[PDB]
RNA sequence: AAGCUCGUAUCAGUUUUAUGAGGUAAAGCGAAUGAUUAGAGGUUCCGGGGUCGAAAUGACCUUGACCUAUUCUCAAACUUUAAAUAUGUAAGAAGUCCUUGUUACUUAAUUGAACGUGGACAUUUGAAUGAAGAGCUUUUAGUGGGCCAUUUUUGGUAAGC
RNA sequence: GAGAACAGAAAUCUCCAGUAGAACAAAAGGGUAAAAGCCCCCUUGAUUUUGAUUUUCAGUGUGAAUACAAACCAUGAAAGU
RNA sequence: GGUUGCGGCCAUAUCUACCAGAAAGCACCGUUUCCCGUCCGAUCAACUGUAGUUAAGCUGGUAAGAGCCUGACCGAGUAGUGUAGUGGGUGACCAUACGCGAAACUCAGGUGCUGCAAUCU
RNA sequence: GCGGAUUUAGCUCAGUUGGGAGAGCGCCAGACUGAAGAUCUGGAGGUCCUGUGUUCGAUCCACAGAAUUCGCACCA
RNA sequence: CGCGGGGUGGAGCAGCCCGGUAGCUCGUCGGGCUCAUAACCCGAAGGUCGUCGGUUCAAAUCCGGCCCCCGCAACCA
RNA sequence: AUGUUU
């Protein structure tokens, strides 16, 4: 009994946080460009602390945001890697959820040593219709409490759809 | 040898011996800092007013 | 050595606390301000006695520590460690300065006199007004003489005049004893720690129902 | 509730609320100050804004001056008045914005007695030009464009309304680099593309493409056009006739206002909750307290 | 060394009236100042341009010039044993219309009306203000107001 | 000192009325910042340790480190608030009101701005008190080591510092 | 604060809360939230002429600053700046 | 009286938690050829007003609500302070006389008002 | 008391630009020797003089001290 | 300000004095000889010539600015 | 050419 409080995928962000900025970074950018079908964005480092050799504004990561049916397809493809089993702790309090895969080459294109191996980070942001209220320029507002996404709502939606399951508390 | 540095002692008495005089307001005050565009137009307006008043004294 | 307290008895300077602009203040001699049975409930100690200043002056942290030690030791010896709760209600936040002038023959030769005389931190003192409470001690009504004598002993450690006053309040609360009794029998007082919380007729009814089940 | 919701008493006490229309996300006061602030050496001259606002399903085009008591509308035009001039569909598109700007310009000139002089651009061809002052005559009515919070983009319907108001005879200072048809790679505008957008050429071309393509989309979109038997090639003459009728009679015939304001007020007053009095609040508090005869 | 800058000792003078920070409301810019208008000077700390010197905070003067965003104000400054004419170029955010003469203008209109009605009805004007006069005789009744006798209270501590 | 122009008179180390400005005294810290005392309840997912736990924080003992509601005491270089004294301006004819002339300024526009012509209003011409009058000018002496008293106040233990 | 492979207590990605508790070259104070902060785009008003004004003040100088005028520009859709 | 565009004062307007909303309006909402902008039509742009919904925004109500606002022979004429004495007191400081006069606290009330224009069961 | 300096593994020291705690002599272990010394390899060794704050972190950017010392301390 | 000279492997120098092109010694490492060490013998590694720009069928070199070091000489706001 | 002790 809910007209348009239908939880749906707003976006899926694929992330490759490489420890360096060498050719591996370009290869990772090409990797997450291939399945996304969009030009990715380079993420510069903000500090130079320790243990990574990363420097201020070194372009150490690369990410891409996918929306709509392409995002849903990529989400299902990365879910088949995790065998449709995600931990409960994988679900955030605000109703989004994520997971990490390694050895991405097990789907789509093969090893291709010109490209190499990268694990990738999936994060899915979940909301309802009317999320524009918080993002539009004019009359920007806050989504009401009953319309906000919760971790329980996202867990229930994620087990209803994909016929998946969650794990221990 | 050190000496005194500053004091306002007796200064008000000195000022009030000849008094604090208000600055003698005049009608038609000076147009020193008035906007020069306004002043330029005011000159022509006053010239036209003077000529009109002279011509109209028949 | 330490200068005599007569040199810093009076509030001659503006308050000069340890701050961003001092950074070099020695530690106060008194570090403990609550002693005795400081965990006792408000119901346990109805009788409150105050050692109150009758002068505008400065009490050194050394004198505060000496008087606290004297009063606590006397009342502990006579009535027991847990027969009272003594609270020092003045904190030595004002820093005293000293312009150190080396004492020896020929000091004028290697001294600048009054040039650059601004002093270094010498100690700490509490600035008390007339009628300001210095010591508060709550206890049972039977321990009145012991408590009064303890504060009388502590008074010898302070400069100036101090008065022993029996408070009309219940313990360390701001309520006169009949009013506290009425509130307690009406159930609008809940023990929180060594102090109590009072039920107000304002705020959320759900919270005023949860706390203070006086309904 | 949450450890970050239900902010603390100190935070609430020290919170300074923005201006109400800034909290509502409606007024950009930084821009409004510069739009409204008059040269002090005029001492009464209002600065008229051509306020153009786009809601869903409607376009608001107002001419507004500022006072201490509040803003005062000199003339207002809406895109829901375009059916009177022969536009019944696409009431928020570029051509509707142009028509509304032309209507507000003509209505304001008629109100100010400046309609015969400053006829504007009667033969619109998409050429960039401002309403010039006539020689030895009153200067054209000058208004300044007020987008509001809408973003300045090359092709915006807000600049379509600007173009329509400028063509209507109002002097609205503007450049041509925000009109549809401006080539960002160079410094010239495309007058044919601007005229096409003025007369709905982009919408007609979309209609033709959708008809020559999958008909389900052309049946869902433009459904009212089919039900009104309006062809894509008819849009240019529809908007030309609308411009002619606007120039012919921009006199703001208002709605007949059935259900007079008093019965409107009564009907709305039926469906409104009233504030409980202090006696009722105390009664509810006493009832809630007496509910705990024991403890629930 | 000593420090006397342009904005020296203005730390609290030029503050923003706690919980009234941010943008200046539009009535300040919609105010109209004519030459001869009397204005009070109060610097707005958020507008750093056209700002008056700290000496003129709280000073009341007369507009002598009107520019695009500012007015010229005439202030008589006490220098030594006399007053010197100072001309300040102040943006409108730092001034407001003075109400030191609104009461005078309303009294002027009321006096004109009273004089006209006097010369229409009879002969009585009394158009000058008068200081608060001594109270006239009055009779104070005890009906329901019988005097209650008070006494000084004895000393007690209640601490 | 010399005076000069006037003297229906002008103004004032003062009050009153009206209207501003200030951030000191006080006050406040269950209000921001910085200090500061104590207990209480939640945080074992509190940082955890002891001890088991075959081991996990899992069961406890519990040192904390936070959060919540309280609590004692403070600030020249803290503050929501905020005096008293002191302080700016105004209390009219150089005013008010009505009509309309100039402009190359300004307005969409005789629109506004400023300066005007003409007309009307003297018992209190628009608070109090006072006024060996007011205003103005020139030219010159000496002085340019200060000190004391009440009150506010800085350094200093203090000083006839 | 809650979430994601390596990746932990600091890397990158996401959401929520967040009156400024950040940042604005430097000392401190004031000021600033669709900004004065961060990023991006275009630029040279850090230009010309000579006056007026505020502070310091003798109402001198110097420094600094304010508001105009007469030009030429920059920017923006524009008001403006 | 509701709603919208522009607003004035800028919390009596804010914040938290629930509830309700007829009509219209607003809104969410549907699409990507065109102008335009993005990693992503999410934002921004354009198109449709059609496919749907009041779920959210928004509005209003509720709450011994937080905050905020107002008032008080509430605290308190208290603190402080101008003026006075060959007043008290070793002093610290204090009292008195003629005046001005808080803040905290407590209690009570309140929770946007309003301008222009348009529109509405 | 003033004006300065330095403080780093047991010893001498290098850091230092918002690098990163390191090198010799010591010690240990293994080589070599019949066995020593000498050499030759490898390793450990500091919570950078103490405490508090500002930085994304910190000897190093960065406050109050503590220790060790050098120069001056004069005219009667 | 002026005139000059110098900067080259970790260190000290040549090659520069007109482009045919980076070398000598010490130092480091590996091996060889010796019972072992030094000398000795054979290898390897080490600058691309103080920083940029300029002219050259292909410049450390020739030219012009600039950084550091030294000598001499000069000095009205 | 040199190679220290027992
Ligand atoms: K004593
Ligand atoms: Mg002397
Ligand atoms: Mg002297
Ligand atoms: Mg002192
Ligand atoms: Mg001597
Ligand atoms: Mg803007
Ligand atoms: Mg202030
Ligand atoms: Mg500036
Ligand atoms: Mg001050
Ligand atoms: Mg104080
Ligand atoms: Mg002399
Ligand atoms: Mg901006
Ligand atoms: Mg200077
Ligand atoms: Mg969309
Ligand atoms: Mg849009
Ligand atoms: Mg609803
Ligand atoms: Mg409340
Ligand atoms: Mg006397
Ligand atoms: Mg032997």
């Amino acid at each position: 009994q809910n007209p348009m409080r239908d939880l749906k995928i707003e976006k899926l962000v694929l992330n490759i946080s490489v420890g360096e900025s060498g050719d591996r970074l370009t290869r990772a950018s090409k990797v997450l460009e291939q399945l996304s079908g969009q030009t990715p964005v380079q993420s510069k480092a903000r500090y130079t602390v320790r243990t990574f050799g990363i420097r201020r504004n070194e372009k150490i990561a690369v990410h891409v945001t996918v929306r709509g049916p392409k995002a849903e397809e990529i989400l299902e493809r990365g879910l088949k890697v995790k065998e449709y089993q995600l931990r409960d702790r994988n679900f955030s309090a605000t109703g989004n959820f994520g997971f990490g895969i390694d050895e991405h080459i097990d789907l789509g294109i093969k090893y291709d040593p010109s490209i190499g191996i990268f694990g990738m980070d999936f994060y899915v942001v979940m909301n309802r219709p009317g999320a524009r209220v918080t993002r539009r320029k004019r009359c920007k507002g806050t989504v009401g409490n009953s319309h906000k996404t919760t971790k329980e709502d996202t867990v229930s939606w994620f087990k209803q759809k994909y016929d998946a399951d969650v794990l221990d508390k | 040898a050190k000496s005194k540095n500053h004091t306002a002692h007796n200064q008000t008495r000195k000022a009030h011996r000849n008094g604090i005089k208000k600055p003698k307001t005049y009608k038609y005050p000076s147009l020193k800092g008035v906007d020069p565009k306004f002043r330029r137009n005011h000159k022509h307006a006053l010239h036209g007013t003077a000529k009109a008043l002279a011509a109209a004294k028949k | 050595a330490r200068r005599p307290a007569r040199c810093y008895r009076y509030q001659k300077n503006k308050p000069y606390p340890k701050s961003r602009y001092n950074r070099a203040v020695p530690d106060s001699k008194i570090r403990i301000y609550d002693l005795g049975k400081k965990k006792a409930t408000v119901d346990e100690f109805p009788l409150c006695v105050h050692l109150v200043s009758n002068e505008l002056e400065q009490l050194s942290s050394e004198a505060l520590e000496a008087a606290r030690i004297c009063a606590n030791k006397y009342m502990t010896t006579v009535s027991g460690r847990d027969a009272f709760h003594l609270r020092v209600r003045v904190h030595p936040f004002h820093v005293l300065r000293i312009n150190k002038m080396l004492s020896c023959a020929g000091a004028d030769r290697l001294q600048q006199g009054m040039r650059g005389a601004w002093g270094k931190p010498h100690g700490l003192a509490a600035r008390v007004d007339i009628g300001q409470i210095i010591f508060s001690v709550r206890t049972k009504d039977s321990n009145k003489d012991v408590v009064v004598e303890g504060l009388r002993r502590a008074r010898y450690k302070f400069p100036g005049q101090q008065k022993i006053i029996l408070s009309k309040k219940w313990g360390f609360t701001n309520l006169d004893r009949p009013e506290y009794l009425k509130k307690r029998e009406a159930g609008e007082v809940k023990d929180d720690g060594a102090f109590v919380k009072f039920l107000s007729k304002k705020g959320s009814l759900e919270n005023n129902i949860r706390e203070f089940p006086e309904y | 509730a949450f450890q970050k919701d239900a902010k603390s008493s100190a935070y609430s006490s020290r919170f300074q609320t923005p201006f109400r229309r800034r909290r509502e996300g409606k007024t950009d006061y930084y821009q409004r100050k510069r739009l409204v602030t008059q040269h002090k050496a005029k001492y009464n001259t209002p600065k008229y804004r051509l306020v153009v606002r786009f809601t869903n399903k409607d376009i608001i085009c107002q001419i507004i001056s500022s006072t201490i008591t509040g803003d005062v509308v000199l003339a207002a035009a809406y895109s829901h008045e375009l059916p009177r001039y022969g536009i019944t569909h696409g009431l928020t598109n570029w051509a509707a914005a142009y028509a509304t700007g032309l209507l507000i310009a003509r209505r304001t000139l008629q109100k100010l007695g400046l309609d015969e002089t400053y006829k504007g651009v009667e033969e619109v061809e998409g050429e960039y030009e401002l309403t010039e002052a006539v020689e030895d005559g009153p200067r054209p009515f000058k208004v300044f464009l007020d987008i509001g919070l809408q973003r300045t983009t090359t092709g915006a319907r807000v600049f379509g309304a600007l173009k329509g108001a400028s063509d209507g005879g109002l002097y609205v200072p503007h450049s041509e680099n925000r009109f549809p048809g401006w080539d960002f790679e160079t410094e010239e505008i495309d007058p044919e593309l601007l005229r096409s957008y003025i007369f709905g050429g982009h919408v007609s071309q979309y209609m033709e493409e959708l008809a020559d393509d999958d008909e389900e989309r052309f049946s869902e979109l433009f459904k009212g056009y089919l039900a009104d038997d309006i062809d894509a090639d008819s849009l240019e003459d529809i908007y030309t006739s609308a411009h002619e009728a606007i120039r012919a009679d921009p006199a703001f015939k208002p709605t007949e206002k059935k259900f007079t304001k008093e019965q409107y007020a009564a009907e709305s007053k039926k469906y409104r909750q009233t504030k409980l009095s202090k006696e009722e609040r105390a009664a509810r508090v006493a009832a809630k307290i007496a509910a705990l005869a024991g403890q629930q | 060394g000593k420090s006397h800058g342009y904005r020296s000792r203005t730390r609290y003078m030029f503050q923003r009236d706690f919980r009234k920070h941010g943008a200046v409301h539009l009535s300040t810019y919609l105010k109209v100042y004519k030459v001869g208008d009397i204005v009070d000077i109060k610097a707005n700390g958020s507008i750093q341009k056209g700002m008056p010197h700290k000496f003129y905070q709280g000073k009341t003067g007369v507009v002598y010039n009107v520019t695009k965003s500012s007015v010229g104000v005439i202030i008589n400054k006490m220098v030594g044993n006399r007053y010197l004419e100072k001309r300040l170029n102040l943006r409108v955010e730092h001034i407001k219309h003075s109400k030191c003469r609104q009461e005078f203008l309303e009294r002027v209109k009321a006096n004109a009306a009273k004089r006209a009605e006097a010369k229409a009805q009879g002969v009585a004007v009394q158009l000058k203000r008068q200081p608060a006069q001594p109270r006239e005789s009055r009779i104070v009744s005890t009906e329901g107001n019988v005097p209650q006798t008070l006494a000084p209270v004895p000393y007690e501590t209640f601490i």
